């Protein structure tokens, strides 16, 4: 009998999950079939994602419905005309198990304050799910000291579809403001990657 | 990290009930499909009331399983917070309506009596 | 059999801390130390023993005269939304005392909020910049948040209260330049469900001089 | 004279069930007392949903008493009009939620699965 | 055994209901006790209204809770020291079985219209039930013909706490506008008494 | 056994009338008159026979080729809110035909609203006063009401539409005095649940002259 695949894993970054698995080396070149089954579809059946493929990965971005709905993945091996048993994976929630990119930070000075722009990660901006950002943890380090800020997405006066803003008053004395920001997901609290620290200086 | 207290306990019940296997996706959805059809809070609370009553009924049958008792009553309090807004009177009135037996002869006679005044305020003001 | 109940129990709801304390119970003929058992309950729930499995700290059959729910790790303890009731009893093997039941508490409703932490003041042109940390970190800001008030006054002057403001940084604009002003920062916890507020404690007084122009 | 159609049929069921005797005043009230505590429509619809579901179950038991079938089915439609706003989908979705068996092993496992996303939107939208 | 009373009836006007009954003439003067039982009170039991009274009536304005809630009345007779069986009445809803007074109508001329004031009946005088008026049927007869108007209480622009108003345009030619108004109750559609028709001429 | 089903049934929903009609069923071998049975059903209900107890008119085993639900009394018939489904069949004793099932209808949703009745116009100074009766009497005004439109124009002029207005009396102010104006009155039934409107039929043309001053 044909051996079943082993070590099935799913890794998602920016809601683009990839399926990985390990297979033993054999004289022949085996081909695999990857099947996806989502939760929340009427009379749900396994959808073929990758068919008779020879390598150990399968990009399944097209089979992602709601990023908060569970989905299962199983894969079988074919050698010649004989197939192996399926290797089923653990349940996978894109919102829970996946990872989201960092927001893009922009900083600019004004007469009495500093306007910090927190642009949403490129996932949510493109031309009605549970999975989005509810709060932004914006860490503002002035010289040696850091204080955590919180910007809620639901605040229509502080956020819109493109960005979120934060205004911090400043003084004329020499100061070093370095800002990094991260997002928190709505249900599972999964933190996005921390933004690249952008700084600014008060020369006057 | 920072997540509502139900998340940790809900996925614990998933393992106890084996709700993580791929066979659960079959036969459509119970609640999730319907809840997306109604965005108006008046319409939402109509459906959610029956769903909340369902879970309270479900938890009542498994009140003897001491393995999950912590997770069950933790979810109940968060329901008491999210759905009833921590209003104990709202929670107790809700519990009274559910426990009414539809086969108690005394209950149905009273229900037929109050029917007129119930219909009178079914519509919004 | 029956033992004397623990004396004068107290629940410390300060900032994010949740500590239940009580006075020890002693006997005349004491051969080995007496232990205590703490239990918690929700609004309409069953009593649970306070053990590492239930609440993440082991407060059953313990020798200490206190139980710290929030000491173990961040986010540990009772959720600040919950309606939590605690009870306590002392036991020496088969003998145990009556249950001393604490009053119910919701953390947001009963907490005594402390002053803002790490207050830093930098002078400006006829103004003062105030940056500070929140009294404690709240998981869900939408359910509960802080409103801050600044009590400032010129030396020898009358009180003035600016606020409330949501940000952790504020500018005390329109001040007499090159004059000394003293300030205090005080927070206010607002819970939208209760629509009643917890008035936070004020910070220490600290005086600073504004810039020249 | 001119009165909503339920009044005529509700008092017909009142006579069939002997709901006019003085003994019904005993043992407080089922629905009328609770409904006066909640004036906000969100709170009302929470309670009314349980009350409306109660009547539909009661009527289902007496579907064989042909004496009252006229009075029963008229009130049901007026509930479909007043409570469901004549929305057939609203009426049909409501009936599915009720008919779910809480002892069906297949049903409770799906309910435990969907529990997370249900709690996610129990609170009102921002 | 002592005889039971007969023909128990309840008649209500302006939510002030009275209980009446008939009793046979006897050598002694019998005294009666009237007991009321309301729907909607916890642990409901029969409440004494009139105690050992010799005449055939009992005013129950104080025992009226919700005018839309049903109530029952039973009465027994006492002669000497022997009492009779109770005579129970049919269920009584003040909103359904009672009758309400007419609204007060006021008429006045304006430059281009006539302002008709429909004052709510004297029952709702300050001094949260189901029982109130939902529409006003205002009959306006101009010369030979009358047309029925409808004013909804829910319209905040047409009604207030004190009155409801209706403006009808008129012309300078000779015309006789006569106005009478009645109210319709919310649940049972019970019509109040028709107001005294007030007229005005141009 | 089997009989021919009634041909081309029609539901007349004009104003408050509710009449179901059909073409008669005849046979070549006809010994006695064919009877018909009308039945009605709600959104999710059981089929009822249309008899004096159910609907207040006798429409079972009737010789007529029509059935009037609203003839008996005011407000009699099916409630204008209800979702009513009708079906019909012809029968001759033990023999009966197939059920001809009509489309479901809600009275407010399929009615064809007629023009206002008893229109009376009296001239005024640069104005015209219009008093009229409602197309039909509605029991509950809160659930459904009428919105009226007046199409007025100077003779030889372009159309102008004043409305909508709730009152059964309206003043056509700001008109050229002593000039002839023609008018039409048209009602529009508004049902808040459907949030869709019923366009009423227009009334007959009638022209009137304003006053001089
Ligand atoms: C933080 O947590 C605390 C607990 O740690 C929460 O505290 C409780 O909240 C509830 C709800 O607000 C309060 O309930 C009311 O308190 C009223 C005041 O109590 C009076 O009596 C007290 C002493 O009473 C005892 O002693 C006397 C004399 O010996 C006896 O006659 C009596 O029977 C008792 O044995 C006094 O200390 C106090 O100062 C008052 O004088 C009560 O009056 C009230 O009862 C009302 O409501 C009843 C129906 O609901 C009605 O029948 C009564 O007649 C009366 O009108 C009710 O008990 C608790 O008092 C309060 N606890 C404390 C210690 O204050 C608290 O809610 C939470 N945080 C916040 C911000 O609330
Ligand atoms: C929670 O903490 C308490 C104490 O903080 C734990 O109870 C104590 O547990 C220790 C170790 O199990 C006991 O000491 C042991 O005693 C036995 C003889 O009884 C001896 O053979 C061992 O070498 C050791 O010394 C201690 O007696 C015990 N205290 C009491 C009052 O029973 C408790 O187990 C903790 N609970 C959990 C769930 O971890
Ligand atoms: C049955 O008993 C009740 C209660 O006594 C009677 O109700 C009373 O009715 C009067 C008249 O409508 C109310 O008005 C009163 O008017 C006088 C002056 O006209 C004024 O001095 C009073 O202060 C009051 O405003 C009165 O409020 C009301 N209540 C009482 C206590 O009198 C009712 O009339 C009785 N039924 C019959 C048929 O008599
Ligand atoms: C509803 O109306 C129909 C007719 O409009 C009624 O059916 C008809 O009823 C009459 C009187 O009962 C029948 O006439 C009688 O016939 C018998 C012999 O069958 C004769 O002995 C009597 O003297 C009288 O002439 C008529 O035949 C009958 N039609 C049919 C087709 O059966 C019907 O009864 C009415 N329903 C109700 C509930 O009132
Ligand atoms: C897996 O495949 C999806 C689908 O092609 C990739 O998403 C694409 O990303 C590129 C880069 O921005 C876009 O040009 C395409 O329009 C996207 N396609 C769709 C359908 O959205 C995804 O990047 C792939 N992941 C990896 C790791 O290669
Ligand atoms: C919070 O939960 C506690 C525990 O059930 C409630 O306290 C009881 O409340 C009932 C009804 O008000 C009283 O009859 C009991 O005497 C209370 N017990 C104690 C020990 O006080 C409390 O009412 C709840 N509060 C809220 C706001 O939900
Ligand atoms: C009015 O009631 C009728 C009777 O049930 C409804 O008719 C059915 O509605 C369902 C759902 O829309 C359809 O699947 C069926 O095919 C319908 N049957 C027929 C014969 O058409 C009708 O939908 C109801 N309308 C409203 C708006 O509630
Ligand atoms: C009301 O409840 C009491 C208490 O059990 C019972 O004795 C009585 O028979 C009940 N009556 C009705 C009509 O339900
Ligand atoms: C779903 O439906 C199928 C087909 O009737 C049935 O065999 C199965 O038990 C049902 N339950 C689940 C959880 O799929
Ligand atoms: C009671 O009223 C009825 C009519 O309702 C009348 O016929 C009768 O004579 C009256 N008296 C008695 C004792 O029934
Ligand atoms: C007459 O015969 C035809 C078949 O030729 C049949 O369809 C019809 O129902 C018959 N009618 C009677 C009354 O026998
Ligand atoms: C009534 O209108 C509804 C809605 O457009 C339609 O579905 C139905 O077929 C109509 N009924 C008739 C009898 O024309």
């Amino acid at each position: 009998s044909v051996p079943t695949p082993t070590n099935v894993t799913i890794e998602s970054y920016n809601m683009n999950p990839i399926v990985y698995w390990e297979y033993q080396i054999m004289p022949q070149v085996p081909v695999f079939t990857v099947e996806v089954k989502n939760y929340g579809v009427k009379n749900s059946e396994w959808i073929d994602a990758c068919i008779n493929i020879s390598h150990h990965y399968c990009n399944i971005s097209d089979h992602v419905g709601d990023p908060s709905n569970s989905l299962w993945v199983r894969v079988k091996a074919r050698v010649g005309q004989k197939e192996s048993a399926y290797a089923k994976s653990e349940e996978f929630a894109v919102c829970r198990d996946g990872k989201i990119g960092p927001p893009k930070l922009d900083i600019r000075k004004e007469e009495k304050q500093i306007m910090i722009d927190i642009f949403h990660p490129s996932v949510f901006v493109n031309g009605e799910t549970i999975c989005y950002i509810r709060v932004y943890n914006v860490y503002v380090r002035k010289n040696g000291s850091e204080i955590k800020y919180k910007i809620l997405t639901q605040n229509e006066d502080d956020c819109d579809e493109i960005r979120c803003q934060l205004a911090i008053p400043v003084s004329s004395l020499n100061s070093q403001y370095c800002v990094s920001a991260e997002g928190v997901l709505n249900v599972w609290g999964v933190t996005t990657e921390k933004s690249k620290e952008v700084c600014i200086t008060i020369f006057n | 990290g920072s997540q509502d207290p139900y998340v940790k306990e809900a996925e614990n019940l998933k393992k106890y009930f084996n709700a993580g296997h791929s066979d659960v996706a079959d036969n459509g959805t119970l609640f999730l499909g319907i809840l997306k059809n109604w965005k108006e809070e008046s319409d939402r609370k109509i459906m959610q009331s029956q769903i909340v009553s369902f879970y309270f009924k479900l938890f009542k049958n498994f009140k003897d399983d001491q393995s999950i008792q912590k997770s069950v009553e933790t979810i109940k309090e968060d329901m008491n917070v999210k759905f009833f807004n921590s209003n104990k009177k709202k929670r107790d009135d809700f519990e009274k309506l559910t426990n009414y037996s539809v086969t108690d002869l005394n209950v149905q006679r009273k229900a037929i009596h109050e029917l007129i005044q119930v219909m009178a305020e079914l519509s919004p003001a | 059999s029956q033992l004397p109940a623990p004396q004068h129990p107290k629940i410390r709801l300060y900032n994010a801390e949740q500590v239940l304390s009580w006075e020890p119970v002693a006997l005349s003929n004491s051969t080995r130390p007496v232990v205590y058992q703490v239990q918690f309950k929700y609004t309409d729930s069953k009593w649970f023993t306070a053990d590492i499995m239930s609440i993440g700290v082991n407060c059953t059959q313990i020798t200490a005269t206190e139980c710290d729910f929030t000491a173990a790790s961040p986010s540990a303890g009772f959720p600040m939304d919950f309606n939590v009731t605690l009870r306590l009893r002392a036991e020496l093997g088969a003998l145990h005392s009556a249950w001393v039941t604490m009053p119910w508490f919701q953390h947001y409703r009963n907490v005594t909020v402390g002053p803002p932490e790490n207050i830093e003041v930098t002078p400006g042109e006829g103004s003062l910049i105030i940056r500070f940390s929140s009294p404690f970190d709240i998981a869900d800001t939408s359910t509960a948040f802080f409103c801050y008030y600044v009590h400032y006054w010129e030396k020898g002057g009358i009180q003035q209260v600016k606020g409330p403001f949501r940000s952790n940084s504020i500018s005390l604009d329109n001040l007499k330049p090159s004059r000394v002003y003293c300030l205090q920062v005080q927070a206010q916890l607002l819970w939208n469900k209760s629509n009643i507020f917890r008035v936070g404690h004020l910070s220490n007084i600290s005086c600073y001089e504004t810039m020249a122009d």
